[PDB]
């Protein structure tokens, strides 16, 4: 899913990549721990 | 009869089975061929 | 979404509620997107034509309209055999 | 003739593309066990 | 050159070490919980 839009519902993950091991999990628009948004959170980035 | 029909001797892996991860079933449908639900003659291939 | 009354019937060993269709959606498909959200609304057409069809012919079984969109409509409506989460069991069904 | 490109990979998916294109088929991208679904079964809509 | 006494130093340092932890660890690290009747290692989602 490529938008904020689409990142909404259930989705399937597969465990060990066994199409035969499925779970659901509740899919989220997640916005990265590190970022580059301002320069506050940029100088954050390029300090770690 | 209600069951779905077999294809091969069944062999399941318990040893690779993950307890709860609800491994999926089938959509076959009961396709019994006519000469599979009684005794085959010479007569009865030709009555088919 | 509608509460059902969900009296009990025989030619079904359910629960079944003839005033209403069902809607089913496959489970990795969002109830609400715009592209579902049509196939829900201009549907809501054919369960004048299932309510006629099972008062000419008292004894039909389902009647199902399955689109292109995952989206299935049944008429009478049950409730689904599997929920998502509240069994153990997922629910892998798509009408397509 | 329906091409499918399986996977994630930097390889080059333009004559697949072009064989699809040309004989009236269509091309498919499966990068993941959960777009197997939805991906294996949508040629039905060009056969319509 | 002049870093012959100091690589001589770190080399007989790892070896100490290697000693040392070959005597106290040797062979400890060689239980992990899987499931019950399975062969398959329990861990949460992001654990190693």
């Amino acid at each position: 899913k490529m938008t904020e839009e689409e990142c909404r519902g259930y989705y399937y993950v597969y465990k060990d990549g066994d199409p035969t091991q499925m779970e659901l999990r509740p899919r989220q628009w997640i916005h990265n721990d590190f970022h580059f948004d301002n320069v506050l959170s940029a100088m954050m980035s390029l300090f770690t | 009869q209600p069951k779905p029909i077999g294809v091969g001797i069944p062999t399941i892996n318990l040893r690779k089975r993950r307890p709860n991860v609800q491994n999926p079933k089938s959509q076959e449908p009961v396709t019994l061929d006519f000469l599979d639900a009684e005794l085959e003659n010479d007569i009865k291939v030709e009555i088919r | 979404r509608i509460k059902p009354v969900f009296i009990d019937d025989a030619n079904f060993r359910r629960q079944v509620s003839y005033q209403h269709a069902a809607v089913h959606i496959p489970t990795d498909i969002y109830e609400g997107s715009t592209i579902v959200l049509n196939e829900l609304n201009w549907t809501s057409a054919l369960d004048d034509v299932f309510k006629k069809n099972r008062e000419e012919d008292p004894s039909l079984l389902w009647q199902v309209f399955g689109s292109a969109t995952g989206l299935a409509r049944y008429y009478p409506a049950s409730p689904w055999v599997d929920n998502s989460r509240t069994p153990n069991k997922i629910d892998l069904y798509d009408v397509r | 003739v329906f091409t499918f490109s399986v996977g994630q990979h930097n390889y080059d998916r333009g004559p697949i593309q072009w064989m699809a294109c040309e004989n009236k088929g269509y091309y498919y991208e499966i990068p993941s066990i959960g777009a197997i679904r939805i991906n294996t079964q949508e040629y039905l809509d060009v056969l319509g | 050159l002049p870093l012959f006494h100091i690589a001589l130093l770190v080399l007989f340092m790892v070896i100490i070490y290697a000693i040392i932890g070959l005597e106290l660890f040797k062979g400890k690290m060689h239980k992990t919980c899987y499931y019950i009747g399975t062969d398959i290692v329990a861990t949460v989602e992001n654990e190693k």
